[PDB]
């Protein structure tokens, strides 16, 4: 699930990676059963914003593919809660029946979470965190876990629920419940909105649990994994030494604290800036995340191991 | 990442007697082990102390000491934030040489390597007590500060004198449990052995 | 008459209270248990039952009383202990033989077998009386000859006068006829713990307690009627002061309402308060008990009994201004009965408006509050009797956010305003005279000008003083002493002066244990003499601290000087100081 | 900001240490200020 | 003469709470028997009754209950308990029957829990001094008979622990300055491991004469836990007042006694109070707190230190500073120096005692015991202060005073706050320690000592 | 050259963190407290009222059968 | 309004204000006819007033609505609308020029609270109602200049 708030290009990003959706095995990959087969539903967006988003699918040349469920807000609030479940029915068939890799949009779930507010005040049950029905963390589950590859079929679905944080906060019920329940989380920052990066995506909260799974030698090139830890670790120092050295003064600052701020700079400027209709290839892009590592010295790379190291330090 | 007041968790800390608590930063920081050493606890230590002592008497004290470096080093972090490292004593050094000795070596453990899949307990306490020994030479080595030297200059010639021991500590780590216990326990009773002769040549040089 | 139906917990339901009225209390059960009145829904009603309310059986008769909850004033109030119902601690105890307090306990307030010499006025038999009419008056005691009167809301010819004679409370002594019908009237009498007693017209307060500490006497003065707050939850500060009100205070009588706190600090006052006594003019000494009734209740005693103690003790003490006499209510803690109201309103549900106190929390305070001044009494002969009220705020965690305290600070007059800080710098009187204020102080006008003309300067110039102070002493704390000018210099010395010695009074040692206004305004004018004398003269600093230190060791021996030593012997020792720093002061320079 | 009371805890954890770590700078700071004025006076 | 009439009209079961038809005039708390169907015998309370409905919340569960075949005999007494003399050295379940394999008690008299409060008339000051045998406690903020300090603690510090050393180390001062001694053991809620670790405790205690230990599992019913502390303190009463004899109540984790309460106002079906724990707690733990006191009349006395539990390792909590408004003390256990590996974390510069100075006293104590406890306390906050003097200066800065309170607050760390957990020491022997490690400071320095007695004792 | 950087620092923490932490912790209590605890309790009221309000037409149905 | 917290002079400043009100006169039988509402006021401050007013010579134009704490809680939200009444019928119907002076606005808020509790109705912030907003609006919402009539609120 992606994670915004008001004002952040969630939609924007949303039809990014429709359009971008590939396979990546060995860079190898007419695929007509590999097409993605987007399922795409929206749950009280703004008229805008369905236009936006209409317009972006339609120039795409995936119209033949891509199949779009709207519920405006000005239409009514019960419609919206049997809409991504029309979704995920539609999905379903077209994966496992029909044998299509299929994705799934699911767009405000936070506009989910007020019309199932919405229907519990309407019916006066006992309520849970902030007044929602108790039960909201059980639809949230089911209209998660119909997504995952199956045994018995070819096919499978992978779903991506951007979701909106009502006052950028996770506390909330709704957040809370889904990174209970989603196996990853991509946040998209204010701050990094503030200092206009179109891709906001804040790193550091980012995780999959999966990921070490989806990381292969055919997937991605051996040492991807300690590229992440690295990356890791040379941010959360980072962060940690910019602390420092605003609380002690920029020239009280050490050489090693220096070259993190200029890694830090660095990285937020080149690697997490990216372009609206540009997409781009995984090896060379690490090849580019070792670029940014061999910034640092090799003996700062501790959590490199070396043997990776001698692989891809010079190159 | 969530308050540790929330009701489940204060009905399950009222009743269990060892709470694991991992950190959100640790995850962050990508220390795999991800336990804090400050928030958990174990209240089970009374029942064991016969197991631990038939199995190793001198384990409950490096344990203590240990515990007690890293309370030091986790209480200190404030001051060397706010104030700076330029105050810290050579006692102040090598103790936070010996939490960071910990941090990596001791408290992590990829799992994901033959040599850290599992480590056994014998090999544990052998690191523990290696690293608990280096730390009271040290002490010894300060506290000494005679022949118009020692003390913070004691501290950074042990650094660079008897580096290879403190490098080599850290690859006590990497040392493989598959090779078998006998082994492992001559290897790191050889480098036990050859820590006490360091901090004795130092010792005998007088710096 | 009158069956219980359901009782759940602390609310007891019962049927057959048609004519119930609402907030009448009503006994239930074989054990005669004591609740209130709230909900009368239907021909059923509500009882909140203040003891506990186990073991009770269904069908249990309810008794009605016809009365809300009143206090039985009249002769032998004073000396006695009771609790916040109204209970007499010490005849139960007597009576009862046992330690604990029995459930369904059933001693009257007063007893009525007890005989008081009863003296009748000269009132006419056949003659015409009316409410607050001072009919007759009974030696209740000694100090406290208690001036019966004949009961508010009450207008008729007498009929019958009994004549001087030892009496029963039971008895009846008179006996009155406005209509056909004749009602006869005894000592004893009722009134409700609610409403106030009637009172002929609110009076301007016009003159002030005396603390016997010269800081509150002279630096913020409290009026007859005014209101006072104690910041003091620790240390025993409050209770210190509370017994130099009782020994000393110009109050005829003394009512010490504790609710809610420790059951260990209510014994420690129920011990301290006999050993006190009081010195009369005469001399010769008299048991503080015998002018002063204590109300006690504990945090074992049921909450409702705590909260309407407040009611009681300041029903009490509007009798006795009713009779014609100043009276000091001290509550010993405001926030304990905050809490009780908290308890309360949670019990009966009702909406919660800042930090779990109920929205009311500031009407009930504002009027308990509001019960107390000075007073033109009801009936004749015309007399003013006054009840100031000296409340004591217990804040949890030093915080003025404190819903109670922010009302009582917008309701109280006076706060003195005690700290712990001056406690740990060794201040025994430990009042704060910056974060205290006086609102009394234009109030004082005409009693400060007939005392001393001078005074309302002196005072206005000591506060000036104080602040000129607190600015010296970060001043000092910036650059240091010497940088100062040398006016400056005597200014900061002059006021270090003021309190070390007249700000901080010992009362611990027997010459400054009670400080009379007369000594305590002389000490005063000799300080701002010899400061001010000093001030024009600069010559040095140092070459006057020097040669003026004569003066300022004479100006320090006002403190030395006593009532111990005598009022006229004070004065003149106060005087001769004066003259003598002035003389030092004029002709060295 | 979130109301809940991890934030709250978080807050009050920081304002201790803040305060614990004023303390430390000011005595630090009038220690530094009483060596300068020694050495002041030397130079003088 | 009066016999129980045997119900049969059970009428809906929901929750905790089983529901009577028709029951002919019903007492509030009667305490009831429910015979299942089965033939399972379990108990109950009986609840709020309405007109001829009674509700009854019973223990152990409302599994396996029929509406037609459960009956429901009402003995129409309110939670009388047997209590008399010997019922000293026995263990007790949380209801009170008797788990150490022996006699169920022979009554000397039925007691109503709960019991009527004390004229505050008869309520006197605390006097003379109990020996907690930690010496930081018998110092710096001791105990006198009488006095109601509760001991605020986290979980994950040794709480349990502290309260069987105290259990082991009870004794009264007034024998070092020439059987009366009692101790009430109630544990609510507490574990298995917990319980296994009392059990043994007083197995091997040597003290079993003096010492009576209920026992409330957490697998116990919560209304157990909550008529635990009731029969404890009603135990004591009558072990104190009824037979002359000074009694040291301990109740541990009132936390989960609060949590009971909680539980049973939720089965009311009454709204929750102010900050999720119920209003009325105040008014329990104050009936629970007051019963403690020394009766004029009675020469014995009731000492109360209940060991509650601080939420979220703080005293903000309701339950913590409700008690703290309730009662005049708090000793507090710091989480660093369990991490520092002190086995009594006791945290000496939160802890205090507001009638401190009543215990002290020449007859009872030693005269100097205030004047070394105040030393102590002052000198370990300018030791610490100095301490971090010496990280921000790193220590060369420091004078040779400034060493001297290092060391001082060194060896107070390494000796007078670290105490065997088996080791005992008379108050005598803890001010001879106190004394000690105060000879290292010169004459002068030591500020607060008096004149007089500081020449009596540092002479050594 | 230190003590006007150490003077510097400790103004600014006294004039800035502490000033700007303290209205921090006060809006999250006045927040957490009158938003959280005023709402639930209302919610509960509300609750308890519609029971209420159910038996009382149960009964108003039993009488009128 | 004029804002003022808890022990500042703001009584004794519209106290000022009351008695030396006037047209800026660059005629009396028109002019300010001031209405002095008080609500829930100290006794000694409700003396206060009484005697300023009655000794300034303003009685001859001057009416107070004077309401202690010691009244009913709920009389006192009557108390500022039977003034802002008294005042519109001065002004409109009346035609002399009112300047209304109300005491302790939050005393008027607090009287709202203790009543909307009591009803048990929907809470806004800090417990008070939620149509408070209503309630203020429908007391300040009335000064001001008709057209058709030469009074003036």
């Amino acid at each position: 699930p992606l994670f915004s708030a008001a004002g952040l290009p969630h939609n924007e990003i949303a039809a990014q990676i429709c359009r971008q959706a590939g396979l990546v095995k060995r860079l190898e990959k007419d695929g007509e059963e590999d097409n993605f087969a987007i399922v795409f539903a929206a749950m009280g967006v703004n008229m805008e914003t369905a236009q936006f988003f209409k317009r972006d699918f339609e120039e795409n040349g995936s119209m033949e593919r891509v199949t779009l469920f709207l519920n405006l807000a000005n239409d009514p609030t019960i419609e919206r809660i049997i809409t991504p479940r029309i979704a995920l029915t539609t999905a379903e068939y077209l994966a496992y029946e029909c044998g299509k890799h299929v994705l799934v949009i699911l767009t405000d779930m936070s506009s989910y979470a007020d019309a199932l507010r919405e229907v519990s005040a309407a019916r006066e049950e006992v309520p849970g965190r902030r007044g929602y029905p108790g039960y909201m963390y059980t639809d949230l589950a089911q209209i998660y876990e119909r997504a995952g590859r199956i045994e018995g079929r070819k096919g499978s679905i992978t779903q991506i629920p951007i979701l909106t944080m009502p006052n950028d906060d996770i506390t909330h019920p709704t957040p809370d419940l889904t990174g209970y329940i989603t196996e990853g989380q991509i946040y998209i920052d204010r701050q990094l909105q503030n200092r206009q990066i179109y891709p906001p995506i804040n790193v550091l909260p980012s995780l999959s649990r999966l990921m070490k799974s989806a990381i292969g030698e055919g997937m991605t090139r051996r040492d991807h994994s300690d590229v992440s830890n690295q990356l890791y670790a040379n941010y959360a120092i980072g962060k940690d030494v910019q602390a420092m050295k605003a609380v002690v003064g920029e020239e009280a600052l050490s050489s090693e604290d220096l070259l993190y701020l200029e890694f830090l700079d660095k990285f937020e400027r080149k690697f997490v800036a990216q372009g609206a209709y540009d997409s781009r290839n995984i090896f060379q892009s690490l090849d580019l995340a070792w670029t940014l590592l061999r910034i640092f010295p090799r003996e700062l790379l501790h959590r490199i191991p070396g043997k990776t190291l001698d692989q891809y330090y010079s190159r | 990442g969530g308050d540790f007041s929330d009701p489940v968790t204060s009905a399950t800390l009222s009743i269990v007697q060892v709470f694991w608590g991992l950190d959100k930063k640790l995850a962050q920081r990508k220390h795999f082990p991800s336990v804090n050493w400050l928030i958990s606890y174990s209240k089970y230590s009374t029942a064991l102390e016969s197991f631990y002592e038939q199995f190793d008497p001198d384990f409950i004290n490096i344990r203590t000491k240990a515990r007690e470096v890293l309370q030091r080093e986790d209480d200190l972090n404030e001051i060397v934030q706010l104030v700076g490292k330029d105050a810290l004593a050579e006692g102040d050094k090598i103790t936070l040489e010996t939490a960071k000795l910990l941090r990596e070596d001791y408290l992590a453990q990829n799992a994901f390597t033959p040599y850290d899949k599992f480590c056994p307990f014998y090999k544990s306490v052998w690191m523990m007590r290696n690293i608990i020994h280096f730390y009271n030479l040290a002490n010894q080595a300060v506290e000494k500060g005679a022949g118009m030297d020692g003390q913070k200059i004691t501290y950074t010639l042990i650094k660079h004198r008897l580096g290879d021991l403190f490098y080599r500590l850290v690859s006590q780590k990497f040392e493989d449990p598959a090779e078998g216990e006998p082994a492992l326990v001559a290897k790191f009773k050889k480098l036990h052995e050859d820590l006490t002769a360091g901090f004795r040549a130092l010792e005998d040089e007088t710096r | 008459y009158g069956y219980v139906r359901k009782v759940s917990g602390p609310v007891v339901i019962a049927d057959g209270m048609n004519g119930a009225a609402m907030y009448e209390l009503v006994r239930v059960g074989h054990d005669n248990l004591i609740g209130e009145i709230i909900r009368l829904e239907g021909d059923s009603a509500t009882i909140q039952v203040y003891e506990e309310t186990a073991g009770l059986m269904v069908n249990d008769p309810v008794l009605r009383t016809h009365k809300p909850l009143s206090v039985e004033l009249g002769p032998g109030i004073l000396g006695n202990i009771f609790d916040g119902i109204q209970r007499p601690l010490k005849t139960i105890a007597i009576r009862s033989g046992d330690v604990y307090i029995p459930r369904g306990v059933s001693v009257p307030a007063l007893d009525k077998d007890t005989l008081w010499e009863f003296q009748p006025k000269k009132i006419g038999e056949g003659d015409l009386l009316t409410g607050g009419d001072l009919y007759a008056t009974v030696f209740e005691n000694s100090l406290m000859q208690h001036h019966v009167a004949l009961p508010p809301d009450a207008m008729g010819k007498v009929t019958y006068v009994a004549p001087a004679g030892q009496y029963s409370l039971k008895d009846t002594v008179l006996e009155l006829e406005f209509q056909g019908v004749k009602k006869s009237f005894t000592m004893l009498q009722a009134w409700p713990v609610r409403t106030p007693r009637p009172v002929s017209s609110k009076l301007a307060a016009d003159t002030p307690l005396l603390t016997g500490q010269r800081v509150l006497d002279a630096l913020f003065p409290s009026v007859l009627g005014g209101t006072c707050a104690i910041p003091g939850a620790f240390g025993c500060g409050k209770t210190v002061i509370s017994q130099a009100l009782s020994k000393y205070s110009n109050s005829d009588t003394v009512v010490y309402v504790g609710c809610g706190e420790r059951g260990n600090e209510m014994a420690e006052v129920l011990m301290d308060f006999p050993q006190l006594t009081m010195t009369l003019p005469d001399g010769r000494e008299e048991s503080v008990m015998k002018r002063t009734t204590l109300v006690a209740n504990t945090s074992n005693m049921p909450v409702a009994a705590r909260e309407a103690s407040i009611y009681t003790g300041i029903t009490i003490a509007e009798y006795f201004r009713d009779m014609g006499y100043n009276v000091s209510m001290m509550a010993d803690s405001t926030s304990r009965w905050a809490e009780a109201l908290r308890e309360i309103s949670g019990r009966l549900a009702e909406m919660p408006a800042d930090s779990g106190y109920p929205a009311y929390l500031a009407a009930r305070l504002a009027s308990f509050y509001e019960r107390a001044g000075k007073v033109k009494c009801l009936g004749g002969p015309e007399r003013t009797g006054s009840v100031t009220i000296v409340g004591a705020v217990s804040p949890p965690g030093g915080d003025f956010s404190d819903p109670v305290t922010s009302a009582t600070l917008s309701i109280v007059q006076v706060f003195w305003g005690l700290d712990k800080k001056l406690a740990q710098r060794k201040h025994f009187p430990s009042v704060n005279w910056l974060i205290s204020y006086s609102k009394y102080s234009t109030a004082l006008e005409s009693f400060y000008e007939q005392f001393d003309p001078d005074f309302i300067n002196i005072r206005t110039k000591a506060r000036e003083v104080l602040q000129r102070e607190d600015d010296l002493n970060e001043i000092v704390q910036l650059v240091g002493k010497d940088a100062l000018a040398e006016g400056d210099k005597i200014t900061l010395e002059t006021a270090k002066l003021l309190r070390e010695d007249y700000l901080a009074q010992n009362a611990f040692t027997p010459y400054d244990k009670f400080c009379p206004f007369y000594k305590s305004v002389w000490m005063m004018r000799n300080i701002i003499h010899f400061y001010n004398l000093a001030n024009q003269a600069v010559i040095t600093y140092t070459l006057i601290k020097h040669r003026l230190g004569d003066l300022f060791y004479r100006l320090v021996s006002q403190k030395f000087e006593d009532p111990a030593e005598g009022e006229p012997a004070l004065v003149a020792k106060f005087k001769k100081l004066h003259e003598d720093l002035t003389a030092g002061f004029r002709a060295l320079e | 900001v979130v109301p809940t009371v991890t934030m709250l805890g978080v807050m009050k954890s920081r304002l201790v240490g803040a305060t614990r770590g004023h303390a430390l700078l000011k005595k630090k700071s009038d220690a530094l200020t009483v060596q300068f004025r020694q050495i002041l006076k030397n130079i003088v | 003469l009066e016999v129980a009439m045997e119900y049969r009209t059970v009428t809906g079961v929901a929750g905790p709470l089983v529901i009577l038809d028709k029951v002919k005039g019903p007492k509030y708390y009667e305490i009831v028997n429910i015979r299942l169907g089965d033939g399972t015998m379990r108990r109950g309370q009986v609840l709020e009754v309405d007109g001829e409905k009674a509700v009854v919340q019973v223990f152990e569960g409302t599994s396996g209950i029929d509406n037609k075949f459960t009956t429901v005999q009402f003995t129409g007494e309110v939670l009388k308990t047997p209590v008399s003399l010997d019922m000293l050295g026995r263990i007790f379940n949380g209801s009170g029957k008797p788990i150490d394999n022996g006699p169920p008690i022979l009554p000397e008299a039925y007691l109503d829990i709960s019991g009527s409060s004390i004229n505050p008339s008869e309520r006197t000051y605390p006097e003379e001094m109990i020996q907690t045998g930690i010496s930081t406690i018998d110092v710096m903020n001791s105990i006198a008979r009488g006095q109601k300090i509760p001991l605020f603690s986290a979980a994950g510090l040794p709480h349990n622990e502290i309260a069987a050393q105290i259990c082991r180390q009870a004794g009264l001062v007034k024998r070092l300055e020439k059987d009366n001694f009692a101790i009430v053991f109630a544990a609510m809620g507490v574990n298995m491991e917990t319980a296994q670790f009392f059990k043994r405790d007083f197995e091997e205690n040597g003290s079993m004469e003096r010492v009576t230990l209920f026992l409330n599992l957490a697998n116990d019913p919560t209304i157990e836990r909550i008529i635990t502390p009731r029969i404890a303190l009603t135990t004591a009463e009558y072990l104190a007042y009824e037979c002359g004899k000074h009694v040291l109540v301990i109740l541990t984790d009132m936390s989960s006694y609060a949590d009971a309460l909680r539980e049973v106002s939720a089965a009311r079906e009454e709204v929750p109070g102010r900050r999720g724990y119920p209003g009325y707690m105040y008014t329990d733990l104050a009936q629970i707190y007051e019963r403690a006191g020394r009766i004029e009349g009675r020469k014995g006395s009731i000492t109360q230190i209940p060991i509650l539990t601080m939420p979220n390792d703080d005293i903000t909590h309701p339950t913590p500073d409700l008690t703290g408004y309730i009662t005049e003390g708090q000793i507090y256990i710091d989480r660093q120096l369990q991490n520092r590996q002190i086995y009594p974390p006791i945290n000496v510069l939160p802890s205090l005692s507001r009638l401190m100075k009543s215990a002290i006293g020449e007859g009872m104590t030693r005269r100097d015991h205030s004047d070394v406890s105040n030393q102590l306390y002052a000198n370990y906050a300018i030791g610490k202060d100095v301490q971090a003097m010496k990280a921000v200066v790193g220590e060369e800065a420091l004078s040779s005073e400034d060493l001297l309170y290092l060391e001082f607050l060194d060896k107070f760390e390494r000796k007078f706050v670290a105490q065997g957990a088996y080791d005992s020491r008379n108050i005598f022997q803890s001010l001879d320690l106190a004394w000690t490690l105060l000879r290292i400071f010169p004459r002068e320095l030591l500020h607060r000592i008096p004149g007089k007695t500081l020449d009596q004792y540092y002479s050594r | 050259l230190t003590l006007d950087e150490a003077i510097k620092t400790t103004n600014r923490r006294v004039n800035a963190l502490e000033n700007v932490v303290k209205p921090r912790l006060e809006n999250t209590i006045t927040y957490i407290k009158g938003e959280l605890d005023e709402l639930e309790r209302e919610d509960f009221f509300r609750l308890k009222k519609i029971q209420g309000y159910k038996k009382r037409e149960i009964e108003r149905q039993l009488a009128s059968s």
